[PDB]
């Protein structure tokens, strides 16, 4: 099955309705609904907390304090504290100090806003700059990793060039909300949520409950949309529903409402970067300098090993022989920002990628050449390092940009838009080319483990289990695909079970684009050791070695007879084998220093390029993508539909980033843009008008599962051809440096053809 | 009070109780779960429903959209998109084979939404699905499904609704309502709902005394009259757009990016107008193609111009009893262009939107109208940037010249959709962008092809 473009574990079920996700799903007659009570001050103690007319609103049940929680309060994914209920003190306008519950959704949301509190405010924390002034920041210092010296490099380089530019935030905006559902299964609880990570749910509500961990049990079966939100901010929904329900007797229901979620969970780290770049006369680099300003937030969640993927990717695609970043974990009274799909890796190479352009522009060099001139050289003594020391002989982005150039027809394109910008003098066209170099596997190295757990059942029909988690990657489809294709049986006879912490134990967040490469190899596991107690039985049955009995096709063929998938199973049933199996997956060759900033974090990379067109208006500052032309590598693709897709989809989330999404808050921590009103994300006629991407097919040199190539995170990073095509059209417009900014709305997009035309 | 309707096929009753109950809620509530819920603000599609009427087929956004509006219809959710023998509409199949799915949230929304596309055999994808937005895909996969789901002759069960019937006051003629209007001063007015709605979903608000204009055929009129076109305040947008294709080919085109398709069917002119926005982007249009207003007090009669009826922020012409009855725009205004600008072409707040409308007489400038959106708290008429224009050259520099009076026009706002600088300079922007397309220069950023 593996390799084959088949269609997604519920594309049916989801194009007919019947797919159901957490709110979907049915329940007892007295469930409950609940609603956080959220503070209005960035920085305050709570002196007054007169929750009165919240109790007396109509259909409330229970109303929570802080103080009311029996065990733990504590949602923070970090050993870093962050509470559920505010305690004594509110951190973020859209901290939840409260919590309703109610005979319904509506009631409690109601009741929510009825709360009496007052505030003795103190200062505030909002910009970096006074976050950084104030010392308002995470880890005890900025983080610090250098190869080689700079200083000593860009002292005498041929070629420098300075810059400072912003990088705004990114909301998820995942069509299904943050939810969770409690059941108290008496003694112990059961958890359903629409969550990224259910086991760190299990970890989470134990604690909160007081209860070992074997008496939490959490099921999942989808969600809506994860996207790094679902990786962590469930654990406030999933505590404040099993505390409820644990108090209250009944099952408990908890989901925010789109104003609720952006208020109180978290998004994408905004960036600062300062680069210094240099290189020589004949265009190789001689180093980068690089600092990070990244806006983590009232609260850890997982800010730290963000900041150090944003570290790790801070090369881009390119060799560098000297490069050093200054990384600060700033504190600011906003959001407590999280995961999102890149994980940093975006943040870092978008840095790389503005310093290598500005360098480009300024010697007066084309980028794409300047580009081509400073990959990582292709594999087949010394193999190059990253600045971290990783040996990187993976890198087939010399054959890739070239491939795809000629298939994109680059230089005519290019030369094509220089004749129209100089017909034109309102509207300008741009181009760009972007690489991708991303590293893939858990950061923190311990999470890189999978596990799964196979039955066969005595009509030959399969029911798979593993411990990753489907967001619509489709990766039950590829964990369905392996089974298949390892048992030698169609992919119909296996089916897949939701995601259980009973089943499964002791998973990771399926995360770092890992999910497919490690659970694939757990599905793999279980799958080989059934398929070999059949074998076994078969090559006793029937004199010979194991070997030699070959599973295909649904049929079975050994000593030159065959007989069904079916009837081995039910004979080996017959015969006292067990037809059940676990199957588990730890990633290989994986050791680093986080504080040294040295050694191996990644198995392998993967890699791709965009070039993007696109048009400016120089009136007002209104764009558009005309064209967008892909080649990313997915080594040998387990589901090459599956992969296109997510490339797809990974570039206009990636574009939309860099584009039309914007988060805005005013002068008192009040995110302004907290609904689909005022937050854009990338709307139907949006999508690049010619849109091809095609798959890069080159079995992966790691002993991964099938040769794939993990294609989640990695694509994202396409969008930045998009951002280098929009300045490539205000370069078009004045001989200045237009200076353009993350994200390049229609005004920002304005301000950058203003500075290359000179005004203001 | 009781209302019935047509739910996939079956025939239902169901007794009011609660006016103000969306159509969402009233789905989820039932069991139909297929409906999702996204936001309760009409933005993201995740409900679209399809209803039917005399009219047609019509796709919706079941949370913007109250009970005793589908009185009398034909309603059609995800769930019974599909044959009832259990054979799937071609668009369902289309949407499996192109991979339109992924997390499969937003994909009932699509079905429904592309169903009604394919059922009133409608091809305008980019402008149709640009309601129902979705995180995963990148939309190429839906746009291809749904191109090969239009080969496929349309779903002939949902054909069958169309043969159907053929406490909260509905009245069904203009006169009742003014009638009913006349004694009731303090009553909340609901047509579209498409902003009543987001009081009692977002802002949660209680509102006795209910009047849903959605049934007064006589008030939803297209009719033409010596001077102009009379447009009734029960017309929806999707009509207006539909009508102006013809007479105004530039109203039209601002009125593409007026909200979504799903919205522009329910949504109506005389509600726009009646809601009284600064960033209404209906009046702006009107105004600078000066069209007269009608409002009634009975059987009272006011004509004003439609500038005149905005008068302060949030304070408008109305008197205790009087309602829009219609607007009357003039026959031809080839002069007239509609400038709407926001982060995102659809379905956004615009934070300038620029109407000018001049004549010639040779190369002299005439009679200028030029008014704005979103420039003051206020849709109104650039007075001091006008009365400089009239009289003068229809040049590019003389037009330069003038500028800098719309920043004594108006002192734009500095909200989290534009910075005030910015809202001032497209503001000037869209005076020189009316000059150069005026004499035929490329500028429209949105018709430029790959
Ligand atoms: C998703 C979404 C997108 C939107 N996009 C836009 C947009 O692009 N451009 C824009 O300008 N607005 C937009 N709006 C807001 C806009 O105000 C309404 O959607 C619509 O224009 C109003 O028409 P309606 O028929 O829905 O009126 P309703 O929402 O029913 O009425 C709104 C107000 O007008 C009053 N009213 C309505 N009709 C009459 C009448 N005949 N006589 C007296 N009073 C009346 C009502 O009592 C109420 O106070 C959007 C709203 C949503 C939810
Ligand atoms: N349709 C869809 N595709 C998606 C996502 C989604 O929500 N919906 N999310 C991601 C993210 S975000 Mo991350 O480290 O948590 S920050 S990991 C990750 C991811 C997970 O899928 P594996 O590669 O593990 O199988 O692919 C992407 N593709
Ligand atoms: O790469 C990652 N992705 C998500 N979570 C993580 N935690 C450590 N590394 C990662
Ligand atoms: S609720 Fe999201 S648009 Fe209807
Ligand atoms: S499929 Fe995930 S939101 Fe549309
Ligand atoms: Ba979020």
């Amino acid at each position: 099955s593996v390799g084959k473009p088949l269609p997604h574990d519920s594309a049916r079920a989801h194009v007919t309705g019947q797919a159901r996700y957490l709110d979907d799903l049915p329940c007892p007659a007295n469930t409950l609904h609940l609603a956080f009570g959220l503070s209005t001050e960035a920085s305050a103690a709570i002196t007054g907390l007169d929750l009165e007319p919240v109790r007396e609103s109509p259909g409330v049940i229970a109303v929570f304090t802080a103080a009311d929680l029996p065990h733990d309060n504590d949602a923070s994914p970090a050993p870093s504290p962050e509470p559920v209920l505010a305690t004594g003190e509110v951190h973020f306008v859209g901290q939840p100090i409260f919590l309703v519950a109610a005979t319904s959704h509506r009631a409690a949301r109601i009741a929510a806003r009825k709360a009496r509190i007052t505030y003795a405010p103190r200062p505030a924390i909002l910009t970096l700059d006074q976050a950084l002034a104030a010392d308002s920041r995470f880890e005890g210092g900025p983080v610090i990793w250098a190869r080689g010296d700079v200083e000593t490099a860009l002292a005498g380089a041929a070629h420098l060039a300075e810059g400072c530019f912003e990088i705004g935030g990114q909301e998820h905006f995942y069509l299904e909300g943050q939810a969770a559902l409690a059941l108290p299964a008496e003694g112990g609880v059961v958890i359903h949520c629409s969550s990224q990570h259910p086991s760190e749910i299990q970890h989470k509500v134990a604690h909160a409950l007081g209860l070992a961990f074997h008496d939490v049990r959490v099921e999942m079966r989808r969600m809506g949309g994860g996207f790094g939100g679902k990786q962590s901010q469930g654990n406030h929904l999933a505590i404040a529903c099993a505390v409820a329900a644990r108090a209250t007797g009944r099952p408990c229901k908890m989901r925010y409402d789109r104003d609720d979620d952006m208020v109180i969970t978290g998004k994408r780290h905004d960036f600062r970067i300062r680069y210094r770049i240099g290189a020589d006369a004949s265009g190789k680099l001689l180093g980068a300098d690089f600092v990070h300003l990244a806006r983590c937030g009232w609260s850890a969640d997982l800010s730290l090993p963000v900041c150090d993927r944003a570290m790790l990717h801070a090369d881009g695609s390119y060799f560098v022989p000297a490069l050093r970043i200054e990384s600060h974990r700033l504190r600011t009274n906003t959001q407590s920002n999280t995961a999102f799909r890149g994980f940093g890796g975006p943040q870092g190479a978008l840095g790389m990628e503005r310093a290598i352009e500005h360098l480009a522009r300024g010697m007066g060099r084309d980028p794409a050449e300047l580009r081509a001139l400073n990959f990582y050289d292709p594999p087949e003594k010394k193999t190059q390092t990253t600045h971290y020391g990783q040996e990187v002989a993976d890198c087939v982005l010399g054959e890739l940009v070239t491939r795809l150039q000629k298939s994109a027809n680059f230089t005519t394109r290019r030369a094509e838009i220089a004749a129209w910008n100089s017909t034109n003098r309102t509207l300008a066209r741009g181009i760009a080319l972007s690489p991708v170099k991303f590293g893939i596997s858990f950061t923190l190295t311990h999470l890189n483990q999978a596990g799964a757990l196979v039955q066969i059942y005595t009509d030959g029909s399969v029911a798979l289990n593993h411990g990753g988690t489907e967001m619509g990657q489709g990766l039950h489809a590829k964990m369905v695909q392996v089974a298949a294709a390892v048992l030698g049986i169609d992919p119909v006879q296996v089916r897949i079970t939701a995601t259980d912490t009973s089943k499964v134990p002791n998973t990771s967040a399926t995360a770092a684009s890992s999910g497919a490469d490690m659970n694939g190899m757990a599905v793999k596991d279980a799958c080989e050791t059934l398929r070999g107690r059949l074998a076994g039985f078969v090559a006793a049955r029937e004199g010979c070695a194991a070997r030699d009995v070959i599973f295909d096709a649904g049929q079975v063929q050994a000593s030159g007879k065959s007989w069904r998938f079916a009837e081995i199973v039910a004979a080996a049933y017959m015969a006292r084998i067990s037809l059940s199996a676990t199957g588990f997956y730890a990633t290989p060759k994986l050791s680093w220093d986080r504080l040294r900033g040295q050694g191996r974090p990644f198995l392998y990379f993967a890699y791709g390029a965009a070039i993007t067109e696109v048009v400016i208006d120089r009136l007002t500052g209104e764009n558009r993508i005309l064209r967008t032309d892909i080649l990313h590598d997915a080594g040998a693709s387990l589901n090459p539909a599956l992969d296109i897709g997510q490339i797809e989809g990974a570039y206009v989330q990636g574009a939309g980033w860099l584009t039309t999404e914007e988060l805005v808050w005013d002068h008192c921590g009040r995110l302004m843009t907290h609904a689909p009103s005022t937050y854009k994300i990338p709307a139907f006629s949006d999508r690049p008008r010619i849109f091809n991407v095609a798959l890069w097919d080159q079995p992966n040199r790691e002993e991964t599962i099938f040769r794939s190539k993990a294609v989640g995170e990695p694509p994202f990073l396409l969008g930045i051809s998009a951002f280098l095509a929009l300045h490539d059209a205000c370069a078009a417009c004045g001989p200045h440096w237009p200076d353009l900014q993350a994200p390049a709305t229609p005004e920002a997009v304005l301000a950058a053809v203003r500075r290359a035309e000179g005004r203001a | 009070m009781e209302i019935a309707f047509l739910l996939n096929g079956e025939t239902r009753r169901v007794r009011i109780e609660d006016p103000t109950q969306s159509l969402l809620e009233w789905l989820r509530a039932e069991g139909l779960t297929g409906t999702k819920e996204g936001c309760n603000e009409g933005d993201c599609g995740a409900c679209t429903v399809m209803i039917r009427d005399a009219a047609g087929s019509r796709a919706v956004n079941a949370c913007l959209m109250m009970l005793p509006q589908i009185a009398g219809k034909a309603l059609r959710t995800i769930e019974g998109i599909a044959a009832p023998d259990g054979r799937l509409h071609p668009v369902q199949q289309a949407m499996i084979d192109h991979h339109g799915s992924q997390c499969g949230f937003c994909t009932p929304g699509f079905i429904v939404s592309m169903a009604a596309a394919h059922d009133r055999d409608r091809k305008d994808y980019d402008d149709l699905l640009a309601g129902n937005l979705c995180r995963c895909t990148g939309y190429a996969p839906i746009l291809r499904a749904a191109e090969a789901a239009a080969g496929e002759p349309p779903a002939d069960w949902l054909q069958a609704d169309a043969a159907f019937t053929l406490p909260a006051f509905l009245p069904e003629t203009s006169d009742a309502l003014a009638d009913w209007y006349l004694a009731h001063p303090e009553a909340t007015l609901i047509a579209g709902g498409t902003d009543v709605s987001l009081w009692v979903t977002k802002a949660l608000r209680d509102l006795p005394e209910v009047a849903f204009l959605s049934h007064c055929k006589d008030l939803a009129q297209i009719r033409e009259t010596p001077d102009g076109y009379g447009i009734g305040a029960g017309v929806t947008i999707a009509a207006l757009r539909a009508f102006a294709e013809g007479p105004h080919p530039a109203l039209a085109g601002l009125l593409r990016r007026f909200a979504s398709e799903q919205v522009r069917q329910v949504a109506t002119i005389g509600g726009n107008i009646a809601n009284g926005s600064p960033i209404g982007d209906g009046p702006p249009a009107l105004i600078a193609m000066g069209a007269s207003l009608t409002l009634r007090r009975g059987q009272e009669r006011r004509r004003m111009p439609l500038e005149d009826f905005f008068l302060e922020y949030r304070k408008q012409d109305r008197r205790p009893g009087e309602f829009v009855e219609s607007v009357t725009l003039p026959k031809s205004a080839p002069g007239l262009r509609c400038y709407k600008l926001s982060k995102r072409f659809d379905q956004d707040i615009s934070a300038v939107c620029g109407c000018l409308n001049l004549t010639l007489k040779g190369s002299k400038i005439e009679t200028a109208r030029i008014a704005f959106g979103g420039m003051a708290g206020v849709p109104k008429r650039a007075a001091a940037f006008e009365a400089a224009l009239i009289g003068q050259d229809f040049r590019e520099d003389t037009i330069a010249a003038a500028l800098p009076l719309l920043a004594q026009d108006f002192t734009p706002l500095s909200d989290m959709r534009a910075s005030a600088a910015y809202r001032m300079n497209a503001a000037q922007a869209m005076a020189l962008r009316y000059v150069r397309e005026l004499s035929g220069e490329a500028v429209a950023v949105l018709e430029v092809m790959p």
